[PDB]
């Protein structure tokens, strides 16, 4: 019983890394449109227009990030019913 | 999954593995030398795939990819535009494209050709290293099976002076009561009971005897069966771990005899587009020194010819496509 | 002796199977050329340009 | 070459399975011996020193069984090790001999 | 755990070197396209071109290769 | 075949054991004459005899054991090299003929 609660623990790590991995992307990502948008700002006419595209491209990229992290979280979980032992397999096992 | 990503995978599997350490086991000292000098060989093909060859192919099919996609066709009757001085150039331009393009075909394919030779050196290495570990854990079954004969015939040593230990105490027990009846007997009319006293004492001294005895032949017993099963249970260890070891392996060199054949594809792939090339280069040759109807023939297939290299463009980009997973 | 079975080995690997795969794409271009004749030879065409 | 190592195996594996038979056989006659010695000593108080043929067999069994003992542990830490390099050594040749055999085919 | 997990930081060490090359690779032959510009072996159509095949081929894999390990890592 | 040597091969360690036993009652024999002598070269020879006469049959069952080993030795070592043969034999027609 407890190997396979080790098991479900060990799927819920990687869930929980996999997690970690994809909000990261939308917190560089979101770094790199803040990059953007003030480089932009600070800059005047066709610099201007090219720091603002890439952060159009990014805003586009941001997106991804969200509907990625969007569809890790979402469902509700259904239950489990692990299929336990008997008296007649019990006294059984004990006779083996 | 693609050539590429075969190759891919035994790579990040081999740069993975770890030096094995066979320092308690001085009867895998060579298998221990043997395995770390493949690995580290094998690692060294890996990274250079990874850094360079497998970014050189697809830059190179890159390249060709590019100018095949647009110069899609040979026009094999001047057209509506040109003169036929200006013609024989645009020809005549492909033709060197098309000779350039195919050097750089042929020289991937040289590279290729270094890959396959390292796949096959790292498959090789396993090969020899699994059939080095069997023999090891043959040898060793050989021993554990003789170990086993010989604990057995121990274990009746100590099942001896077990029952002399125990045939002693019951002689002591006996012999001591037997003694007491004769010498009571005895002391109450000297002289009438002397045998029984007499053989009390052959039995109670008998029965000191055997307990000493026993137990000395005992710890002597217990001893030498210990050095056996500790013997024995080295060999047990030495077995599984060779065993272990070997069987990771036995899975490296299938994964590096996939990458054999992935790359021997890749090289296949590759000598088709260098000798669909030189079909061009022929047909665009033939095509600009001759005449009329002539002429036409050649560039005509020069054209299905180009429709052929896109074909041959298109098999090599299957074959790099992709990032293999974990 | 093993050597010498790998350097045959490779002989084919490196020159032979090259030269076939070279065959092959001598059969693609020749029937490039056996096809490209009603293309270049229109239905009112000589024996003598058929023959060319 | 299979013959000989083949024919050692057979020495060093005989040489160890006598070694256990002393100290088996040997356990036996030191117990053997000191039931017979401990007769023979009270038989030679009983009669006055007819029975010192019977003492002197009997530690004279407890002194063999006891070199029988001591001598077959010399024998196996003198011979466990030579037989696991004779093994490997053959299992090392049958899997050369068939590689070569391997390479004809 | 200890020996394999320092052979995994020495890999570590091989794609990270590999990497700080790529971005080095890139700044210089931003570099020579600069250089060049400037002294008139081409011009921004040339480059325009050059630039617009790029996006069509060998960028739409880095940018797709992008998606496909964010997706990975993510687990999606 | 095969089967009937795996007996034939059993029944004949029986000698090569018989042997061994022989060699190492010899063997018990010498330590025991070898002490026995000793003894009465204390005292007075009437012993000394026993002793020698001990020394000497330990040494004859050690000469006779080892002709008797090395005789049984071969006979099964013969056997065992037949089986290899018929072993190797059968694992090749059953991978040709599968």
């Amino acid at each position: 019983g407890y190997k396979g609660l080790q098991v479900q623990a060990q799927n819920a790590v990687t869930a929980a890394t996999q997690m970690s991995n994809a909000w990261d992307s939308l917190t560089s990502d979101l770094g790199s449109l803040i990059t953007d948008l003030d480089k932009g700002i600070t800059s005047g006419d066709d610099i201007r227009q090219l720091w603002l595209t890439a952060a159009d491209t990014t805003v586009k990229t941001v997106l991804t990030d969200v509907t990625t992290i969007k569809a890790q979280m979402a469902g509700v979980s259904p239950l489990q019913v692990p299929q336990t032992d008997t008296i007649a397999n019990f006294v059984a096992r004990l006779a083996a | 999954a693609s050539q590429a990503m075969q190759i891919q995978t035994y790579c990040n599997s081999v740069k993975q593995q770890v030096p094995v350490d066979f320092s308690q086991f001085p009867n895998l000292k060579d298998n221990q030398t043997q395995i770390n000098q493949g690995l580290d060989l094998a690692k060294g093909h890996a990274d250079l795939y990874l850094n360079t060859i497998q970014p050189q192919i697809i830059t190179n099919i890159s390249n060709i990819s590019n100018y095949f996609a647009l110069q899609n066709a040979i026009p094999a009757v001047l057209p509506p535009g040109s003169t036929k001085a200006q013609w024989l150039r645009q020809l005549s331009v492909i033709k060197e494209q098309a000779t350039e393009y195919q050097r750089l075909s042929s020289d991937t394919r040289l590279v290729i050709v270094n890959l396959n030779n390292n796949l096959i050196t790292d498959s090789s290495n396993f090969q020899g290293i699994v059939v080095n570990l069997n023999s090891k854990v043959q040898g060793d079954n050989g021993v554990l099976a003789q170990l086993n004969g010989d604990i057995d015939k121990v274990n009746a040593a100590i099942d001896g002076a077990i029952a002399g230990i125990v045939a002693g105490g019951l002689l002591v027990i006996g012999g001591a009561f037997v003694t007491a009846i004769g010498a009571v007997a005895d002391f109450v009319t000297a002289g009438t009971s002397t045998p029984v006293v007499i053989g009390g004492v052959a039995m109670m001294v008998a029965g000191a005897g055997g307990i000493t005895a026993g137990a000395i032949v005992l710890h002597n017993s217990l001893g030498a069966r210990q050095d056996l099963y500790q013997k024995r249970s080295s060999l047990n260890s030495e077995v599984l771990i060779a065993t272990q070891i070997g069987n990771g392996y036995k899975g490296l060199q299938v994964q590096a005899q996939n990458a054999v054949t992935a790359a021997t594809q890749m090289s296949n792939a590759w000598d088709s587009l260098t000798s669909d090339l030189g079909s061009l280069i022929t047909d665009l040759d033939k095509g600009i020194t001759s005449g009329d109807d002539i002429r036409q023939l050649w560039l005509t297939a020069a054209d299905t010819t180009v429709k052929t290299v896109l074909t041959d463009v298109t098999t090599i980009k299957a074959q790099m496509a992709g990032v293999s997973p974990l």
